[PDB]
RNA sequence: AGGAUAGUGGCCUACCAUGGUUUCAACGGGUAACGGGGAAUAAGGGUUCGAUUCCGGAGAGGGAGCCUGAGAAACGGCUACCACAUCCAAGGAAGGCAGCAGGCGCGCAAAUUACCCAAUCCUAAUUCAGGGAGGUAGUGACAAUAAAUAACGAUACAGGGCCCAUUCGGGUCUUGUAAUUGGAAUGAGUACAAUGUAAAUACCUUAACGAGGAACAAUUGGAGGGCAAGUCUGGUGCCAGCAGCCGCGGUAAUUCCAGCUCCAAUAGCGUAUAUUAAAGUUGUUGCAGUUAAAAAGCUCGUAGUUGAACUUUGGGCCCGGUUGGCC
RNA sequence: GGACUUUUACUUUGAAAAAAUUAGAGUGUUCAAAGCAGGCGUAUUGCUCGAAUAUAUUAGCAUGGAAUAAUAGAAUAGGACG
């Protein structure tokens, strides 16, 4: 019974039929084809600097009515031009064109967050300083 | 407080057994004026180039100073 | 490169942050006690599942066992040493009893605000860190000093500090110069 | 993928919201002071008590 | 690589020395020499960290310069020398001699001798071999030749040294029944006599030990070191005889003698 | 069989034979692979990590060759070729930081071109010389330990206490509130000095100075639910924004922006990525397959896995110990 | 020395399996993380406790057992015993 061996001399079976099934999850496929190396906008990496390429306005999923004013940027280490969201009332007149922001998850490795559809990134600094220290008005962005 | 102590027998046995530092520390023996280690190290690597004591090349060199 | 040095937590935090039934019970412990944050109970919950977790499996083990009895022993003294377990009830099973309110109570602060000289555990605790309580001849200004039961009769104020004599203090000096000079002299 | 999404009206809120200055008020007491003042404030002065404990009930 | 290795890294020196984890990234590493580093005590360490002669490496050079210490009847300036078991080491000053003998706990102890003693020791015969000319000799367990030497003396036993000439005064056969002295394994310190020993043809002959007070264990031959018969050993036993009491009742004599 | 090697060996050569490995996975491909001691987590079983303090291996821009030597196919040795790079009077000559410090580049990502051989050890002809090995300090919120930002004093008081509190009257021990009002306690910081150390800087001590807003002023993130904490007050009106998820915002928003208040952890707190438990959602322990995903259309069949029962059982005699009803 | 051996799986016990790390004994680093120190005399020129212990798998090596599972024997007797 039960659909599987069971002989004392049946590891090899055991063994070899875990491994097969085990390509099955999401997160041992991810590590055995090294995806985050290959397919993923970055290296692996927690954070990832780029250009601000252009701003975008994102209209929200159903059901949410909003302009989500986010912006399309370029990566400096591979290229890849991916879309980060500005989180906060404001601070995309923080953003401008042209310039150099720093880039995290959502938080949910890969996976747009909330109503904003397509979008996987957002930005935590532009021009070396913290976004949120612009909103706070701790610091001030640096003319360069 | 607590501390360590020793006692020689005269004042020839603790010179002799007794690092240099603490001999200063007690004035017994006074401080070698020597280069900063860089400096000596730096003076080392100049002599290294030298075979010989010199006096060749440094007569030859006065030699095309005074031509 | 020289030998890696060892170092470890000496707490750990709940599961669960945000359950009232425990956290009413620590601000309790706080409170009651003069501690400074959660912390200071998180560490005495992890030394005490630490021996908690020792008793259980060293009892779960028959009696005159070699492993049992030395490692038993050991425990069962430094309890009784400490204080935080009295000299009767003396067992490991007596051991799976004890609360963290055992270990507030051997506190430097607790024993400091009982023998007097401190009429509450917030004046002990500032007492204690303002160099004014010796335990021996020594003075600790460590509040979870964690006495153990042999120093307890040997705890009065440091002879270095102003209640122990000797000295009359920075501001009551300054303010008798001043006192003096408004009467004359 | 509304490409015409008007961004000129970002901050629009925050721009437009009175400016409020924070009062002047004593300081805290900070660490063990503020939690024997935390104690007193939920398990002796237990001021409003209405149905079960309050914490942070308003006006009426 | 490339060579022999000249460092020795603290973490690495043997555990039985007993140096602190800190103060040095480095250990002395002992020279070559009569004894294997694993199994060596080197002077340093002895001076140093045994008997506090000595407050650092300079200090231990100083006293070693000043022909001071000698090990076996000679100087031995060597700051790193492999002084290892049963070897007898000699200080001008201070009046005293030490026989280098492991404790129960499997370490070197410090164990003072008297001149008597001091003036001979015992050595495991590692081989005996025919030399050039059809001279025979054998080899002890501290790296010493000794040429014509008794017929009867097979391997494995023990002789004694004069250590004044390198002769052979007496020596004790291995067999069932003779004080014997573990030098290797779990078993270091350990001081008994043989039950009996397993042949075992293709190696590791094994060995019944008895304690004195009826503690049996075993071990392999090449950790046995004879010293003597059944009772009257040959060399003073260090402070303990090597009978390895249990953790509880160290305890409770050291309670004994703490609490009076 | 010979040659070569320090030596065994297809290590190589001559001749001969046709062998050797493989579904019990050879061979090939990939590795964001140096192996291990070990690390994180962890009821048990497991999962994941290990470039990095110890051990072993390998390499010194890439290859190859070699000298000297006990020991090197060495690179702070040489030789050549390749790539890269430096000086030049143009003839030529000199190079190898994956040692220490430091610079450029790269990126999310990582410190001084400091002091010293005093300690640990190592090397030499050697007690003495040398050692960026190593140690000391600098930078340093990687991680960890301990724990300052205050503690004691006036007048209304729910009366929880005693003359049946019949009088805001009385010792009711009252911790418990109202910018008030008073002394006392002290280290953060400063520096006599000594100690500390090769010298020092700091730490432990210590003469004086050092508190009233003790301005010597704690932060981070939240307050619908999960999940502790607001039907409080303004602003906005599906906008701006918030929101891990469910959701909140279209004129009374407990969810946005603020003020007040409150909550949580607290010299730390939040965010992202990865990973572990939670996950009996990888399953041996221990899943599921009629309808939720999943019985090959059916049968044959090799490897693999698994395979009925039976052969000396049962009886007696001795020796030799014990959480156990009286020396 | 041979008129000397069916072969295993399995299981017991034992030798070894670096140190550090881990678990853990002792010790007022003022407490603690740590470290492996320290403690006690009248200090009249000295006595002394330590620096334990456990585990570290599979394979190999010995070693007691012979239930369970496999394997072999004497069928054209080319069989055993002297
Ligand atoms: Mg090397
Ligand atoms: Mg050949
Ligand atoms: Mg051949
Ligand atoms: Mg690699
Ligand atoms: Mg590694
Ligand atoms: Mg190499
Ligand atoms: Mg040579
Ligand atoms: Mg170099
Ligand atoms: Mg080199
Ligand atoms: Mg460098
Ligand atoms: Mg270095
Ligand atoms: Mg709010
Ligand atoms: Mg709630
Ligand atoms: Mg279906
Ligand atoms: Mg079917
Ligand atoms: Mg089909």
């Amino acid at each position: 019974g039960k659909g599987k061996p069971r002989g004392l001399n049946s590891a090899r079976k055991l063994r070899v039929h875990r491994r097969n099934n085990r390509w099955a999850e999401n997160n041992y496929k991810k590590r055995l084809l090294g995806t985050a190396f290959k397919s993923s906008p970055f290296g692996g990496s927690s954070h990832a600097k780029g250009i601000v390429l252009e701003k975008l306005g994102i209209e929200s999923k159903q059901p949410n009515s909003a302009i989500r004013k986010c912006v399309r940027v370029q990566l400096i280490k591979n290229g890849k031009k991916v879309t980060a969201f500005v989180p906060n009332d404001g601070c995309l007149n923080f953003v401008d064109e042209n310039d150099e922001v720093l880039l995290a998850g959502f938080g949910r490795k890969g996976k747009a967050k909330g109503d904003i559809p397509g979008v996987r990134f957002k930005v935590v600094k532009v021009s070396g300083v913290s976004l949120l220290a612009l909103w706070k008005e701790k610091k001030e962005k640096p003319r360069s | 407080s607590v501390g360590f102590g020793l006692v020689y027998n005269s004042v020839a046995e603790a010179k002799k057994f007794e690092p240099t530092y603490r001999l200063v520390r007690y004035g017994l023996a006074e401080k070698v004026e020597k280069a900063s280690r860089q400096q000596r190290k730096q003076k080392k690597n100049r002599d290294k180039k030298i075979f010989g004591t010199g006096k060749r090349l440094a007569k030859k060199v006065a030699r095309r100073n005074a031509d | 490169p020289r030998a890696p040095r060892t170092y470890s937590k000496t707490y750990s935090t709940p599961k669960r942050p945000y359950e009232s039934s425990r956290l009413d019970a620590e601000l309790k412990l706080a409170g009651e006690f003069g501690l400074k944050n959660k912390k200071e109970i998180y560490r005495i919950s992890f030394q005490l599942s630490k021996i908690r977790r020792a008793a259980r499996d060293l009892l779960t083990r028959d009696e005159k066992d070699p492993k049992r009895l030395f490692e038993g022993n050991a425990l069962i003294r430094r309890l009784v040493r400490v204080g935080v377990l009295s000299e009767d009830k003396k067992k490991l099973d007596y051991v799976l009893a004890l609360k963290v309110e055992d270990f507030l109570e051997r506190r430097l602060q607790t024993q400091v605000y009982k023998l007097g000289l401190a009429k509450s555990v917030h004046h002990a605790r500032v007492l204690i860190t303002q160099r004014h309580i010796a335990v021996g001849k020594q003075i600790v200004n460590i509040p979870s000093f964690m006495v153990r039961l042999d120093s307890e009769k040997h705890i009065d104020f440091a002879p270095t500090s102003p209640f122990g004599g000797a000295r009359p203090g920075r501001v009551a000096r300054r303010n008798a110069a001043r006192k003096a000079e408004a009467s004359g002299e | 993928a509304k490409v015409h999404g008007s961004l000129a009206r970002a901050g629009k809120v925050k721009s437009q919201t009175p400016k409020v200055e924070k009062t002047e008020k004593p300081k805290k007491p900070k660490g063990r002071a503020y939690k024997r003042l935390l104690y007193t404030r939920r398990f002796v002065n237990v001021t409003l008590v209405n149905g079960k404990r309050r914490m942070n009930p308003g006006p009426s | 690589a490339r060579g022999p290795k000249k460092h020795l890294k603290r973490l690495a020196a043997p555990h039985h020395w007993l140096l602190d984890k800190l103060s040095g990234c480095y250990a002395p590493r002992p020279s070559a020499g009569p004894h294997k580093l694993r199994e060596s005590l080197p002077l340093i360490v002895f001076l140093r960290n045994r008997l506090k002669y000595a407050l650092n490496g300079r200090e231990v050079k100083a006293i070693l310069m000043q022909r001071h210490v000698k090990v076996d009847g000679k100087v031995r300036t060597d700051t790193t020398y492999p002084a290892g078991f049963m070897d007898v080491i000699t200080l001008d000053a201070t009046n005293e001699n030490f026989r280098l003998v492991y404790d129960v706990k499997g370490r070197f102890a410090v164990h003072r001798i008297t001149d008597e003693e001091a003036s001979y020791k015992l050595g495991k015969v590692k081989k005996v071999q025919l030399g050039k000319k059809g001279v025979p000799y054998v080899v002890t367990h501290d790296g010493r030749t000794i040429r014509y030497p008794d017929p009867n003396i097979k391997v494995n036993d023990t002789v004694k040294i004069d250590l004044a000439s390198g002769k052979i005064t007496d020596f004790i056969k291995f067999d069932a029944g003779k004080l014997v002295y573990v030098t290797g394994g779990r078993n270091l310190g350990r001081i008994g006599t043989i039950v009996h020993k397993e042949r075992h043809d293709g190696g590791f002959d094994l060995v019944h030990i008895k304690d004195s007070l009826d503690n049996t264990f075993v071990t392999r031959l090449n950790n046995v070191f004879v010293i003597g018969e059944q009772g009257k050993p040959y060399i003073s036993l260090p402070k303990g005889k090597g009978i390895k009491l249990s953790i509880a009742e160290e305890r409770d004599r050291r309670r004994a003698q703490q609490g009076l």
